[PDB]
């Protein structure tokens, strides 16, 4: 008789930017 | 008794009729989501079927923000159905859903 | 004398950086204010959000957007100016 | 028996707290969170063996200063059916959840 | 059964300019 | 042990920053390394994107996410840790 249905999902991803991780050090 | 192709067409039309060709405007969007809901609901109820309908509409302003939705049911898989439509234009995202349950 | 130790930005933007730094150095003596001057020019001419660290002795590990980073020395002073919205 | 708004609201808040309670928006886990939220509510709702059909929807928006607007209505038995919509937000997330109970 | 329309529910999170802070620090000496 | 100069962060998170810095000093000597230990540690437990500057002489001008900023002194160095991005 009664059962579950599919899990409908929608996805609107956030904008992304290319990034980097740098290090610095005084001499 | 629930034809997905039928409702999908109604949804899309309701979207276009209401927000198709306009840009996001805070104090106008609340009026729009309501119309889309009434529009879809009006069309669906004419054909007086022994079905119950649930209609939800949401409009988000495109702003690089993330958005995720999920849904499911505990109904009669042989009779009850549903249709979710993604939509978008230059300024906003729209998601409308319709669910149909007999009895 | 300007010394670009580690950079990742438009050749034009690098120059722009060094210029602004020089001017900053001859308007303020406090590092804190030196930074402010620089950071504000880049938020203005290149959009937010920029961050600047001006000192003579410090180590760091930061994250940034591509093409928006530079670590150059201007004399004995070290300047760290990167963008990370 | 019947749709009890207070219980249903409890199940939602609960589910929300578990899944995302104490986290930050991360496209990574988001798909699975929203999914778990509906599945949890559903798990609980059905377990009560009541004579109802349920519909659960959840949406999570990455807090970011964007305008969000939703609306919902129904054509059902205003006497035996019901619904509850819970709003939940934190540092980085706007979360809305709804559950609709329709009689047998 | 008697079917009919339910009340209408609406949620509205207005668009807002995020509030950020700019700090300044200085080592002593 | 530590001295919080300026902060906009919960108390527990502040404590955490001190704890993390305390250990970072027990394992590293160069400033740039202390920063990394901190920056990486926070990115993991409290989510990206964090930035850390460790030194004895520097000024700064940075923009940050609310409730995610702290500038304190510990050991022989100043520590700037903030989220932005």
């Amino acid at each position: 008789k009664l059962g579950m249905a599919k899990i409908t999902q929608v996805d609107f991803p956030p904008r992304e930017i290319v990034t980097y991780t740098k290090e610095t050090q005084t001499p | 008794q629930f034809i997905v192709d039928d409702v999908s067409k109604t949804i899309k039309e309701a979207i276009e009729t209401t927000i198709g060709g306009n840009a996001y405007q805070h104090d106008k969007v609340n009026n729009w989501t309501g119309q889309v809901v009434e529009n879809c609901l009006t069309v669906l109820t004419k054909e007086q079927k022994p079905y119950k309908y649930i209609v939800t509409a949401m409009i988000m302003q495109k702003n690089g923000a993330g958005l995720h939705t999920a849904s499911s049911c505990y109904w009669n898989n042989d009779t009850d159905g549903s249709c979710t439509v993604r939509w978008e234009n230059k300024t906003m995202y729209c998601i409308v859903s319709v669910f149909g349950l007999a009895v | 004398k300007a010394v670009i130790k580690n950079a990742d930005m438009s050749e034009e933007m690098q120059q722009d950086a060094v210029d602004c730094a020089t001017q900053a150095l001859e308007k303020y003596n406090i590092e804190k204010d030196i930074a402010a001057y620089i950071k504000k020019e880049f938020d203005k001419k290149y959009n937010p959000t920029w961050h600047c660290i001006v000192g003579r002795n410090f180590g760091s590990y930061v994250t940034h957007e591509t093409r928006h980073f530079i670590y150059f020395y201007l004399g004995q002073v070290a300047i760290l100016l990167f963008k990370s919205g």
